[PDB]
């Protein structure tokens, strides 16, 4: 949405989490890593967990449907 | 064509060319890391470039002075 | 003023500010084209006089 | 047509003001409109036309009050 | 539309402006204090001010 | 043909056709006018700023269009100075009397009014025409140079204009023998600078692949001559044609020095690869020559023509002054100069830019037209949109004097005379309307020769600006325009006769 | 260094160009009526309703247009008229010129 | 090999051909340069500028550019 | 009326009316066809004002 690099930042955050930096995230100002605690980018645990669980549940629901049958259209 | 940011490179190279006059300070298209174009062994004939500029100017001037085209526009079926 | 500021705001945003000034500069051009007399002249003497 | 309504109510205004001359004012107005439309198709911006018409009217009334 | 009569109408119009406002303490001018009738026909030279 | 009935509707159709035919050339008047490019079949679109040149390539089909083009062609043939002016002037006459034909104005009334207005205009121009021929014409030619300078005033070639004007008027003063476009033929050459351009008193052509094969010609020969040969010169019955070929090849070598010819002319290719066979001749050869070259050489001293297989005449190496063949810009050029009556002038268009061909066409040719009209004519007036203002003012003043039908028609005529400054200043690009009012005030009160300046786009007293126009040529142009307008107005209906 | 982001997707950009084109159509239809030297607008209603004036926002209320950008330009003009009461015609012209600048 | 319809495109085609048989390389340069020249020429025309002065300024600019090209020349064997 | 202004001695040529009986130019002050000054002045003023108002109206397209 800002035209920044994708793969380089993915690898950078992968390495940062490899050292254990669970606070290393992207910054739109510079496109680099930073401390979200210091940088102020913080998110609610409950909201994020609900988002993840709901996405997984909806995906599971959708994948369980195989055949769709259509009756006579009214138009 | 490549993908780098155009205008920041434009301004930086212009500032450096102000610092030192050189026809070898330009875009590093091959991402060699240096703007020293001569170091990258790129040579083109000066006659080609002057002819390019002159031809482009003459053609643009000619097109600027022409405002007549005839069309029937009947929209045949 | 915005033009000279964009000259001193060298960067990616400098030409954005320059175009802002150029686009905003249309109202005197509208008034001048209502008067027939060259709006480009009108505004270039306006520029010179305001500079002086 | 709205332009016709404007012209006819100017005519009624003139008639209520002085009486005679409604035909003359309507005819002169129409002639001025068509001549000015030709002259604006001659690439003249209409405000100059309006200013010239006002100056001409002033000079005409001053001439009439003099001759 | 009132171009030539703008100079003419400015004094009377401004004087009517202070009639509906307090020129000393009223920080806001009510646009609803003045009402206009769209009298079919007429001439700008026949400007008429009414206080009632 | 829509509403092409007998009477006024067909006249309206003719006037509309005249307006349309004017629109095509309406924008090319003047030296700084735009050019026209229109498809003409196989895509050979031609660039030509001259309005008459546009006229020769139009697609006129309406009878009014044809009967205006013929008048334009006649005017062009009579003089080359001013053809857009007459057509556009006639179109203005027609379109400004069009708001009168429909009221019931019988066309004969318009014809009478046009003729009397033309007579008044001719009298007015005659009584104001100023003669400046005696003002140092034969001697002190600086006035001619100043007049020629107008052709390149305030342009990128103004620095080189002085020398070019001086030497072209020098060439003309000994060539004041009714010159024309073909008589003075220039040639374009690349390389070098534009300052050292010259005008030889002869011709100039390049030895192309089909022009000359032999080199190191005897340049320092004082008896040149053209030999026109209508035959080729280049290199179980097969043996028969072989023998015929050998005999012809041997026979074609007997017209080199046995006949005594230094320059041979032929319409068949001359082989440069066969130079070793052309080297034995030791004589210049010219092939695929243009008809312009042929006529200029014939008028210069007169070359011989051979018709038979071994035709020989006494003018094979007759009287011509000297031969010249000098390489220019690294390439050998042929100069058939050095003749007793070499009444030709070829300009060496020295210049790096190849595309300046049209620019030099519109500069040097206009300058030499200016000097030729200044020399040939004697009485000129300051125009460029000034003299037309004088005529319009006088006619409009005279209109109020006379009572009768023709008063309004003469008024419309005078109103139509103002179009020349309009078009000139519009082609310049300035605000046309302001120029008109400024000219009218400064002309009615100020002076009788205030005209437009194309350089700074403002008025100027054109008498000081030296914007001269020959009085006689202007009179003829106005007469032709009035005659064309009268001829169109006096017409009611066409006759079709499609098949039977 | 070298290349950054490929920027593969482009259609919403040209859609925004279309929006700017509509905004300029409205803007230069509005532009003329500014100043004493100026001349009234040039806009006819599709339904046929007619008004005749020199104040811009009245014309802004004339149009029954489709593109939301034009509608929100009308909102901008009426908001400016509510706030101060002058220069409303200028605001629309400035907005259109800025939109063309954004295009460039 | 383009399906050229308007004569201006054909004129650009002969421009490209002239550059190609004159030099061989840089044929892309003339087309893009003319494109950008017209890019700002059309806004200059929208401002209400007649083409004559635009053409004269463009020719002056071309002379300036050619002078710069001559100034920054460098040749080898 | 051209002689009324060009010729300064022809001052008393300014009332050539239209004798509708024959449709011939004729002295009209002697004839006596008269129009009040206020009538013509107001007529011209109102015609000019109407022309200005109409010419000042172009805010449609049709
Ligand atoms: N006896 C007359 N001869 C010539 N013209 C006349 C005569 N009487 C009136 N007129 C003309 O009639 C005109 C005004 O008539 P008109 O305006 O039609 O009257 P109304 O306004 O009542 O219709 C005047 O301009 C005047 O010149
Ligand atoms: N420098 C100049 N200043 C003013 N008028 C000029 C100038 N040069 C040419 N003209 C005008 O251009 C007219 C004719 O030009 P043009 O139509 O281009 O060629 P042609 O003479 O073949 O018709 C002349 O009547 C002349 O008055
Ligand atoms: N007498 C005048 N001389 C010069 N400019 C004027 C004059 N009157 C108004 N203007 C200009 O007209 C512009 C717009 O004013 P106006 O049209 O009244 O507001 P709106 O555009 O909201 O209707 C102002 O910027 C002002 O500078």
């Amino acid at each position: 949405n800002a035209g920044y690099d994708s793969a380089d930042l993915v690898a950078q955050l992968r390495a940062a989490h490899s050292e254990g930096n669970t606070t290393a995230g992207l910054d739109m100002r510079e496109g680099t890593i930073g401390d979200m605690a210091i940088l102020g980018i913080t998110e609610s645990f409950q909201v994020k967990r609900q988002v993840l669980l709901s996405a997984a549940e909806a995906a599971e629901v959708i994948l369980r449907v195989d055949n769709i049958i259509k009756a006579a259209p009214r138009k | 064509n490549s993908g780098m940011n155009p205008i920041q490179t434009m301004t930086e190279v212009r500032a450096r060319q102000v610092k030192e006059m050189n026809p070898a300070l330009g875009i590093d298209c091959l991402h060699k890391g240096t703007n020293d174009m001569k170091q990258q062994h790129v040579i083109e004939t000066l006659i080609g470039k002057k002819q390019q500029i002159s031809l482009a100017t003459q053609m643009v001037r000619m097109i600027l002075k022409i405002d007549d085209i005839r069309k029937p526009g009947e929209s045949e079926e | 003023r915005l033009t000279e500021y964009s000259r001193t705001l060298s960067g990616m945003e400098s030409y954005c500010v320059r175009a802002f000034a150029d686009a905003m500069e249309v109202i005197p051009s509208t008034l001048a084209e209502n008067a027939g007399l060259n709006p480009i002249s009108t505004v270039t003497e306006l520029r010179n006089r305001h500079a002086q | 047509h709205p332009a016709a309504k404007v012209l006819c109510e100017l005519a009624d205004l003139q008639d209520k003001e002085v009486g005679d001359g409604t035909t003359s004012v309507v005819i002169i107005a129409a002639e001025l409109l068509k001549n000015a439309d030709e002259l604006v198709k001659q690439k003249i911006h209409p405000t100059s036309v309006i200013s010239g018409y006002r100056l001409a009217c002033k000079e005409a009334v001053r001439y009439i009050n003099e001759n | 539309v009132v171009s030539q009569y703008s100079s003419l109408l400015s004094p009377m119009s401004v004087n009517a402006v202070m009639k509906v406002i307090d020129p000393a303490t009223a920080t806001s001018v009510d646009l609803r204090d003045i009402k206009i009738v769209k009298k079919l026909g007429g001439t700008i030279d026949d400007c008429e001010l009414v206080e009632g | 043909g829509t509403d092409s009935s007998q009477g006024i509707p067909q006249l309206v159709s003719n006037i509309s056709a005249c307006q349309v035919i004017a629109e095509a050339v309406r924008t090319t008047l003047g030296p700084r006018g735009m050019d026209k490019l229109i498809v003409d079949g196989r895509g050979k679109a031609t660039i030509s700023n001259d309005g008459a040149t546009i006229l020769k390539l139009l697609d006129v089909v309406h009878p009014a269009a044809k009967t205006l083009v013929d008048i334009a062609k006649s005017q062009d043939a009579e003089v080359g100075d001013g053809t857009t002016s007459v057509t556009l002037l006639a179109a203005e006459f027609l379109k400004q009397v069009k708001p009168y034909v429909e009221e019931g104005l019988h066309p004969q009334i318009i014809i009478r009014a046009f003729r009397t207005a033309t007579q008044l205009a001719v009298n007015k121009i005659k009584e104001i025409a100023v003669t400046v021929k005696k003002a140092d014409k034969v001697e002190q030619r600086k006035l001619l140079e100043k007049c020629a300078m107008t052709a390149l005033s305030s342009k990128l070639i103004s620095q080189q204009k002085a020398f070019f004007a001086k030497m072209v008027v020098d060439a003309v003063m000994m060539l004041d023998d009714l010159l024309q476009l073909k008589m003075i033929g220039i040639k374009k050459v690349q390389g070098g600078a534009l300052e050292d351009s010259q005008l030889v008193a002869g011709v100039a052509f390049k030895k192309t692949f089909s022009y000359a094969g032999f080199e190191m010609q005897p340049k320092k020969y004082h008896n040149p001559k053209i030999a026109l040969l209508n035959v080729e010169l280049e290199l179980e019955d097969y043996q028969a044609i072989v023998d015929a070929e050998w005999n012809i090849l041997y026979d074609k070598l007997e017209k080199i020095h046995h006949s005594g010819a230094k320059v041979v002319l032929s319409k068949l290719p001359i082989g440069d690869v066969a130079t070793q066979y052309f080297a034995d001749r030791d004589m210049f050869c010219a092939g695929r020559v243009p008809e312009e070259d042929l006529k200029r050489t014939m008028m210069a001293c007169g070359g011989s023509i051979q018709t038979s297989v071994n035709a020989l005449s006494a003018d094979v190496l007759g009287r011509c002054q000297v031969f010249e063949e000098t390489q220019i810009g690294g390439e050998r050029y042929n100069f058939f100069t050095g003749c007793p009556k070499a009444k030709t002038c070829t300009f060496i268009l020295r210049g790096g830019a190849e595309q300046f061909m049209e620019e030099t066409e519109r500069s040097l040719h206009d300058a030499i037209m200016i000097v030729r009209r200044a020399i040939k004519n004697d009485s000129v007036v300051a125009g460029g949109g000034a003299i037309e203002m004088e005529l319009s003012k006088y006619l409009r003043d005279y209109s109020r004097t006379i009572p009768g039908k023709q008063q309004l028609l003469i008024g419309a005529y005078a109103k139509a005379l103002e179009i020349i400054p309009r078009q000139l200043c519009d082609n310049a690009g300035f605000d046309a309307t302001n120029i008109l009012n400024k000219l009218r005030a400064r002309h009615a009160q100020g002076g009788t020769w205030y005209g437009v300046d194309i350089n700074n786009e403002d008025i100027a007293d054109n008498f000081e600006a030296f914007v001269w126009e020959p009085a006689m040529v202007r009179i003829n142009a106005l007469t032709a325009a009035s005659e064309a307008a009268c001829l169109i107005v006096s017409v009611d209906e066409t006759i079709k006769n499609p098949r039977s | 260094r070298g290349k950054g982001a490929y920027q593969d997707r482009d259609k919403p950009a040209q859609i925004r160009f279309s929006n700017i084109s509509a905004a300029k159509a409205v803007a230069d239809a509005i532009r003329t009526s500014l100043g004493p030297k100026g001349m009234d607008k040039m806009i006819q209603d599709g339904k046929g309703d007619v008004t005749i004036t020199n104040d811009g926002a009245t014309i802004l209320k004339q149009m029954q247009v489709l593109h939301p950008a034009a509608r929100m330009l009308v909102e901008l003009s009426k908001a400016q008229d509510i706030e101060a009461g002058d220069g409303t015609t200028s605001v629309v012209i400035i907005a259109g010129s800025l939109l063309d600048s954004c295009t460039k | 090999m383009m399906d050229v319809d308007h004569q201006i495109a054909k004129l650009m085609v002969e421009l490209s051909k002239s550059q190609d048989d004159e030099i061989g390389d840089g044929t892309t340069g003339v087309v893009v340069l003319a494109g950008a020249l017209l890019e700002e020429a059309e806004q200059l025309l929208d401002r209400g500028i007649h083409p004559i002065r635009i053409a004269d300024g463009y020719e002056q600019a071309a002379r300036v550019a050619i002078e710069h090209l001559d100034k920054i020349s460098d040749s080898v064997l | 009326h051209n002689e009324a202004q060009v010729n300064p001695e022809r001052k008393n040529l300014k009332w050539i009316g239209l004798d509708l009986s024959n449709g011939k130019p004729r002295d009209n002050k002697q004839a006596g066809v008269f129009e009040p000054t206020i009538v013509k002045v107001k007529s011209l003023k109102f015609a000019t004002e109407a022309a200005i108002t109409i010419l000042r109206i172009d805010d449609l397209i049709k």
